[PDB]
C-alpha cells in the first residue's frame, strides 16, 4: 500500500500546478484548478494559490473530524 | 491544556530533522554558482602561453 | 551569513531549516481547525536545549 | 536505506558536539518521573 | 615545422573546447548536471560567500 | 464559534492581489539565474575561438 499512496502525491502534484514535461506546468493546469472558487484567486500564475491551497482546504476538514465529537451543541433538530 | 507527562512529541521532533536536512540540502545557490565563473577562463588563459613557450 | 565569517559558517547551513519549520508549524495553525506542535511545552524544551549545549 | 550516505559526511563532523542529547533524555527521564510521582501521591 | 603544430593542437582543443559547450544544453530548461560541467562545484567547505 | 473561520479566510483573499504582483516578482527570479548561465555559455566560446 506505499506504492499506493506514494503514487497519489506524484500524480496529483505534476497534474495540480508544475512539473517536455516541465514546460507542461508553464501553462500549468491552473485554468483547471481555477474554477472552484469563484475567479478571485487569479494570481495563481507564478505564485500557485489553487495548487497550494487545496492541501490546506484537505487539513482543516480532516482535523473537523477529531474536534465533532467534543463540540457536539445539536439540538433533536437541525440548524438556524 | 497545562498539558502533562511529556513522553509525546519529543521522539517525533528528531525524525522530522531527517526530512529537513534532506530537502534544503539540495539547494542551488547563486553564489556557489557565481564561484564556478572563474575556473574555467585561465586555464586555456596559460594554454595561450603553452603554445607561446613550445614556439618561442 | 554575514555576521559569522569564521570556520563556523559549517553550522550555518542547518540553522536554515530550523527557520522553515518553525517558520511553517506556526503559520498552518492560523487555519479553522488546526493544530500546531509549537503549542505544547514540550517539544520546546527539546529544541533548546540540545541546541544551546551544542554551543557552549 | 539511502538517507544516509547524502549526509553521513555531515554527521561526523558537528554530531560530536550536536549529539549530546543525553542531557535532553535525562531531562526526559526525570520529568515523567515527577509526573507519576504527584498522581502516585493524587 | 613545431610551431605551425604547437598552434594547431591549439587550434585543435580550441574546436574540442567550444563543441563540449554545445553538448552541455539541449534547451534553456536542460539538465542540472550537463550544466555542470563549465560552472563549478568541489568539495566541502569551499565557497566561502 | 467559527466566525472567525471567515476572516481567517477574507484576509487571504486580500493577498490574492498582491499575488499578481508576486507573479512578475516570481517572473523575475531567476531571470537573473538563468542571464546568469547565459553568460558562461557565452564567455568561453567566443574567448577560445578567437585564440585558435
Amino acid at each position: 500500500a506505499s506504492v499506493v499512496p506514494l503514487k497519489d502525491r506524484r500524480l496529483l502534484e505534476v497534474k495540480l500546478g508544475e512539473l517536455d514535461f516541465t514546460p507542461s506546468g508553464i501553462a500549468g493546469a491552473f485554468q483547471r484548478g481555477y474554477y472552484r472558487y469563484y475567479n478571485k484567486y487569479v494570481n495563481v500564475k507564478k505564485g500557485s494559490v489553487a495548487g497550494l491551497s487545496m492541501v490546506l482546504a484537505a487539513y482543516v476538514v480532516f482535523n473537523y473530524c477529531r474536534s465533532y465529537k467534543e463540540l457536539k451543541h445539536e439540538r433533536l433538530r437541525k440548524y438556524h | 491544556d497545562t498539558s502533562t507527562w511529556f513522553i509525546t512529541i519529543t521522539s517525533m521532533i528528531m525524525t522530522l530533522f531527517i526530512l529537513f536536512q534532506l530537502k534544503i540540502s539540495n539547494y542551488s545557490y547563486p553564489a556557489s554558482p557565481e564561484s564556478i565563473e572563474l575556473k574555467t577562463q585561465k586555464h586555456s588563459t596559460p594554454w595561450e602561453m603553452k603554445w607561446t613557450k613550445i614556439y618561442l | 551569513m554575514a555576521i559569522h565569517n569564521q570556520k563556523g559558517q559549517t553550522w550555518s547551513l542547518m540553522l536554515m531549516s530550523l527557520i522553515m519549520f518553525i517558520g511553517s508549524t506556526n503559520i498552518l495553525g492560523l487555519l479553522p481547525h488546526s493544530f500546531t506542535p509549537t503549542t505544547q511545552l514540550s517539544m520546546n524544551l527539546g529544541m533548546a536545549i540540545p541546541l544551546w549545549s551544542a554551543t557552549v | 536505506q539511502f538517507q544516509f550516505t547524502g549526509i553521513k559526511k555531515y554527521f561526523n563532523s558537528y554530531t560530536l558536539t550536536g549529539r549530546m542529547n543525553c542531557v535532553l533524555a535525562t531531562y526526559g527521564g526525570i520529568a515523567l518521573l515527577v509526573l507519576y510521582f504527584k498522581l502516585r501521591s493524587k | 615545422a613545431e610551431f605551425l603544430s604547437l598552434s594547431k593542437a591549439r587550434i585543435e582543443a580550441y574546436e574540442k573546447e567550444l563543441e563540449k559547450m554545445k553538448n552541455i544544453i539541449p534547451f534553456d530548461q536542460m539538465t542540472i548536471e550537463d550544466l555542470n560541467e563549465v560552472f563549478p562545484e568541489t568539495k566541502l567547505d569551499k565557497k566561502k560567500y | 464559534e467559527t466566525f472567525s473561520a471567515i476572516s481567517t479566510i477574507g484576509v487571504l483573499v486580500y493577498i490574492v492581489k498582491k499575488y499578481g504582483a508576486s507573479i512578475g516578482a516570481f517572473a523575475d527570479k531567476l531571470n537573473e539565474q538563468k542571464i546568469a548561465q547565459l553568460e558562461e555559455v557565452k564567455q568561453a566560446s567566443i574567448k577560445q575561438i578567437q585564440d585558435a
